[PDB]
């Protein structure tokens, strides 16, 4: 059980931790979040009572250090920072708990939701998509653009997701134009899985991280990335059976966790109807297909 | 973007462009089998690739042998069209390659796009115009060379005969599409109009009769009248 203390809460803000969130009032005595489950990545995020644009937040793993939050009045936002002085850190954390000014990470014991949404997300891979190697945690917000989006402007602030493009030389072998465009198995298994991602867990991890960024910050390019990685599998005639079954579980918990009122910008009508109903893999997503019908039949 | 009535005169500038029409690539007859079921039989086809400024036509003959033992033929036709257009571009010297290719049917966008990945500075465009290039097999000499072919073969033609010696590309193309529109709505009458007078012949190296300027005016009037009649008939107006 780990802790992330906060120095203060100077401005009214809604604080999120993973899929939980709390309202905190201007200069309320709030000094952190305790009982955070070790063993997974986590994300703590923010939305000011005054600017309901620009949701932002930090990806972290508590095994990698002691982290805390502090408001910066020059830059106007809650910043994550690292404390290298171990004793000084436990001293702050203990005194705040004794005074009981920290909320408890509110996990239900039956609940595998966060594990299921983060199964394959690793902090080391996050740090390659969000390159800022002087911090051990990663910042993302609503407005950050992806590397693919920039090709069609500030690279320090980019999401360096893997670029997928169905009408590219990379995806299409000379002489197999028709074959490789109707049946992306070669782009999936040779180029992407064997070539770039090396194995499917890294692929699934980028997929899952892209979804969480769309969900928690409404990052539009992440939403585009998530739909692309889904489409590439569903459009490949030849997929390892283990990936198919794992994909059905991954998507199910994503669809399950989505806020009901966001299904309009976050779910691409074309991709989902193609995957569930036209693609090679229409019959391999039984759980995902069942929850989509019973919860968003409008879209279909 | 898409080609429509607004940006129509762009056809006649000095950017090389081609139209590609795939309507006659995969041609079938439908008949009944001994046991009563229905079967198709393929006949020879053609890609219609045309430079609307110069008249040059690249008529790529599509011999039935290409379908042998293949499935999903109507979908394959689109990919075979694109493969052949792409090889034609590759065979032309650099300064003759087009800057744009305009497909008469939007289903050809994705296949051509994929086949042209090697030519990223060639723009592939749809059109909103309802061009009548499917009536090309109504031109007697084009249908004749397609039907007689025994192997794949490319045949070259100037679809404007010698008209550009006396009129502009704009006017040449408006005559060509009016003749072809007429041939499409009522082939029998269209061809009657063109041939009624045995004293106007087709040169051996030409596709259309050798009308004088005044005789072309009478013909164009006769083709207009044909097209409007057939419209009243269709719609009861």
């Amino acid at each position: 059980m780990n802790t992330v203390p906060f120095t203060s809460a100077p401005i009214e803000v809604t604080i999120g931790i993973d899929q939980y969130s709390f309202n905190v009032k201007e200069n309320q005595p709030f000094h952190g979040i305790k009982d955070i489950p070790i063993g997974h990545v986590h994300v703590i995020h923010f939305q000011h009572a005054d600017n309901s644009s620009m949701r932002y937040g930090y990806w972290f793993d508590c095994r990698m250090g002691n982290f805390y939050i502090q408001y910066d009045p020059k830059d106007g936002l809650y910043k994550m920072m690292e404390e290298r002085d171990g004793a000084k850190f436990e001293n702050i954390v203990h005194n705040f708990k004794e005074r009981q000014m920290m909320v408890s990470y509110p996990k239900i014991d039956e609940d595998d939701t966060w594990y299921n949404l983060t199964e394959f997300v690793q902090m080391d891979k996050i740090r390659k998509i969000v390159r800022k190697d002087e911090n051990q945690f990663s910042y993302v917000d609503s407005s950050m653009t992806t590397v693919q989006e920039n090709e069609l402007s500030d690279p320090a602030h980019s999401l360096n997701y893997t670029v997928i493009n169905f009408k590219s030389r990379e995806a299409i072998r000379p002489g197999h134009e028709m074959e490789d465009f109707l049946d992306k198995s070669y782009y999936l298994n040779t180029v992407m899985l064997q070539g770039i991602f090396k194995n499917s867990s890294n692929y699934f991890g980028e997929l899952q991280f892209a979804f969480l960024n769309a969900m928690f910050f409404g990052n539009y390019g992440s939403s585009l990335q998530w739909h692309a990685m889904i489409e590439l599998i569903c459009s490949s005639a030849t997929v390892p059976k283990h990936m198919l079954d794992k994909l059905d579980e991954i998507l199910y918990y994503q669809i399950k966790t989505l806020p009901e009122q966001y299904s309009d910008i976050l779910l691409n009508e074309r991709v989902w109807n193609i995957c569930l109903y036209s693609s090679f893999q229409k019959n391999s997503l039984h759980n995902t297909e069942k929850i989509m019908e019973n919860k968003y039949p409008e879209l279909l | 973007g898409a080609m429509n009535s607004s940006n129509y005169a762009e056809l006649f500038n000095n950017d090389i462009k081609l139209f590609v029409d795939d309507t006659n690539v995969y041609r079938v007859t439908v008949h009944k089998t001994f046991e009563g079921n229905v079967a198709t039989k393929a006949i020879n086809g053609c890609i219609f690739t045309l430079n609307p400024k110069t008249g040059h036509l690249f008529l790529k003959i599509i011999h039935t042998s290409v379908w042998a033992g293949q499935k999903r033929l109507s979908q394959l036709a689109k990919w075979k069209t694109a493969e052949e257009v792409s090889a034609l571009v590759r065979s032309l010297p650099k300064e003759e390659q087009p800057k744009q290719i305009i497909v008469t049917r939007k289903a050809m966008l994705d296949p051509l796009e994929v086949h042209m990945l090697d030519f990223p500075n060639i723009a592939i465009r749809p059109t909103e115009l309802r061009l009548p290039f499917s009536a090309a097999m109504s031109i007697d000499k084009l249908s004749d060379v397609v039907m007689k072919a025994t192997e794949p073969q490319m045949v070259l033609f100037n679809i404007y005969d010698d008209w550009l010696d006396r009129i502009s590309s704009y006017t040449a193309f408006s005559r060509l599409t009016l003749l072809l529109r007429a041939l499409k709505t009522n082939e029998e009458s269209a061809k009657m109009i063109l041939l009624s007078d045995p004293t106007i012949t087709i040169k051996s190296y030409h596709l259309w009769p050798s009308f004088t300027d005044e005789q072309w005016i009478t013909i164009e009037s006769q083709m207009r009248d044909l097209i409007l009649t057939e419209y009243g008939r269709k719609y009861n107006v």
